[PDB]
């Protein structure tokens, strides 16, 4: 469960991301395909080369859904209902992959926001991304 | 796969009793029922909407035998799992696009099926040997991914 | 979430376990310790030899806790509240281990319930033990 | 482990720039803050009730440096991580009773810290080579568990 302090931490951290969210989503994805090549099995239809437009475009979508989550932190299941449906019934991504993308988002944030990525903030973001993952795999079976 | 000789003899001992045809079908079927997201790879198999639909699907049953035939062939080459499964690895990666975590889930379901079929004969020590084997087979199948 | 049919399946299977629960809990633990030796690091104070009285005694407690969760299947977070605090604050067992014990419980039930351990029931039990593990892990941070 | 020469040299080049004192202290402390259950192994270090307390803790800092020192010495032996960490694996299992899953957590935390410290220079390719090293080390530390 996210505490009041976690919520504050995540809001602050995400706030500084601001207009770079798109670029960071893309970066996290690239970091994921390279570090954990098994995740590429879910995107055989994408050109996955460095800087490709599918990845760029997909990064924005991911980052935007996260912005939405932060804004609806107190009501995530409802705000993410449609994406939960998507991941569970159509895409059917194995749950173990959520942890991998989450770590890569954390590394991306650590690389771009040195001042803001304090230890307490690091802890809150990890909890937040986990909470997001639980919701997204909530309707799998 | 670091397997003691007594581990290895326990595995082969039990395996000689397995009806591979029937066990392959039960294991693949149960995979699709317990972990329904794995159904994403078999839409051409037809009706998979309920347990009986999955478990009695002739296409599931025939595919199950194909999987276990390959697994058996693996138990005959325990010291070279990676070479034995290389072409199957490439294929599952480059053509079929199957996340290797699926190989781990199947292994655990196969372990449940063996226990289901053999009862007390599936002793803790025998389970422990089979757990090493299914992990080794899963690692071998994942090894050519890139 | 557990569905009505899941709840029915779980009460039926566990009902058939009956007075064998303690024994099955002990065997589940033995299976885990031998198949996944890293789990032993949480029990350095136990005698872990086969037939160990300590293993037997602890098997019974695991089994009684599961019997209670089954008895309160519609209120598990509250029924297991105390156990969740113990695991989170005193014992601090890494979450990954719950999956291992759960798998060993299923293997144990399969070995002893040949007629009841149908595909539908196997599925319900797996979902049930995963909901139990989630509760026990919910207050870790 | 299966490390490419360009991968081997990327790792080495970056490690030449790491301040072990700072990074060690930061990695161990963050592990304790982000995954509070890992504090079970360090009761005797003192106050760990808050991040500031953990990060301020001199035993934590001193111990963090020792860990990265050991890590430092593993990178000079990348073709034999197992032999290099054998006694340490034995100690972590037999004397300390540490679940190896914790080794994976420390690894991922380490990667986050290298990222935090080096920013731009910690590119996706550099990350990938470091994920391989970190898994390698975790695996070597777990290898003598029984
Ligand atoms: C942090 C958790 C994640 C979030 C917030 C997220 C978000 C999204 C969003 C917003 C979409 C676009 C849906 C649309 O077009 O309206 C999407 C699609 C997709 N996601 Fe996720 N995702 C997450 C994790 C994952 C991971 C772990 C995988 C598997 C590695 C994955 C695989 C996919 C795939 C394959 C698509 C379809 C892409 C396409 O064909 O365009 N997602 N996701
Ligand atoms: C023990 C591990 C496994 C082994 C030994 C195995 C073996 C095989 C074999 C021999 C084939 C036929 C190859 C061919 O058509 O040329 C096959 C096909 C296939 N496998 Fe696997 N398999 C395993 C696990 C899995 C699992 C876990 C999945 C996905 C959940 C999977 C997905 C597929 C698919 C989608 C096909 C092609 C189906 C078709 O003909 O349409 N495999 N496998
Ligand atoms: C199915 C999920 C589990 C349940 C229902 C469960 C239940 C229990 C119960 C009832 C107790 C006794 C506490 C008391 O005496 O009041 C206990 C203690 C304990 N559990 Fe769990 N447990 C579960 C999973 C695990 C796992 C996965 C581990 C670690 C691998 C673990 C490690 C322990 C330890 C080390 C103790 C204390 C034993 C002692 O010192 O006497 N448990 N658990
Ligand atoms: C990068 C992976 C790790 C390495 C290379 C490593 C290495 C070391 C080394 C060199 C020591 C000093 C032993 C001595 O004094 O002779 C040590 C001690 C210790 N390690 Fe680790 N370690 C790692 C991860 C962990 C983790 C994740 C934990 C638990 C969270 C842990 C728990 C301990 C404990 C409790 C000690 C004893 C410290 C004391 O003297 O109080 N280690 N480790």
């Amino acid at each position: 469960v996210l505490s009041p302090a976690d919520k504050t931490n995540v809001k602050a951290a995400w706030g500084k991301v601001g207009a770079h969210a798109g670029e960071y989503g893309a970066e996290a994805l690239e970091r994921m395909f390279l570090s954990f090549p098994t995740t590429k099995t879910y995107f055989p239809h994408f050109d996955l080369s460095h800087g490709s437009a599918q990845v760029k475009g997909h990064g924005k979508k991911v980052a935007d859904a996260l912005t939405n989550a932060v804004a609806h932190v107190d009501d995530m299941p409802n705000a993410l209902s449609a994406l939960s449906d998507l991941h569970a019934h159509k895409l059917r991504v194995d749950p173990v992959n959520f942890k991998l993308l989450s770590h890569c988002l954390l590394v991306t944030l650590a690389a771009h926001l040195p001042a803001e990525f304090t230890p307490a903030v690091h802890a809150s973001l990890d909890k937040f991304l986990a909470s997001v993952s639980t919701v997204l795999t909530s309707k799998y079976r | 796969v670091h397997l003691t000789p007594e581990e290895k003899s326990a595995v082969t001992a039990l395996w000689g009793k397995v009806n591979v045809d029937e066990v392959g079908g039960e294991a693949l079927g149960r995979l699709l029922v317990v972990y329904p997201w794995t159904q994403r790879f078999f839409e051409s198999f037809g009706d998979l909407s309920t347990p009986d639909a999955v478990m009695g699907n002739p296409k599931v049953k025939a595919h199950g035998k194909k999987v276990l035939g390959a697994f058996s062939d693996g138990l005959a080459h325990l010291d070279n799992l990676k070479g034995t499964f290389a072409t199957l690895s490439e294929l599952h990666c480059d053509k079929l696009h199957v996340d290797p975590e699926n190989f781990r889930l199947l292994g655990n379901v196969l372990v449940c099926v063996l226990a289901h079929h053999f009862g007390k004969e599936f002793t803790p020590p025998v389970q422990a040997a089979y757990q090493k084997v299914v992990a080794g087979v899963a690692n071998a199948l994942a090894h050519k991914y890139h």
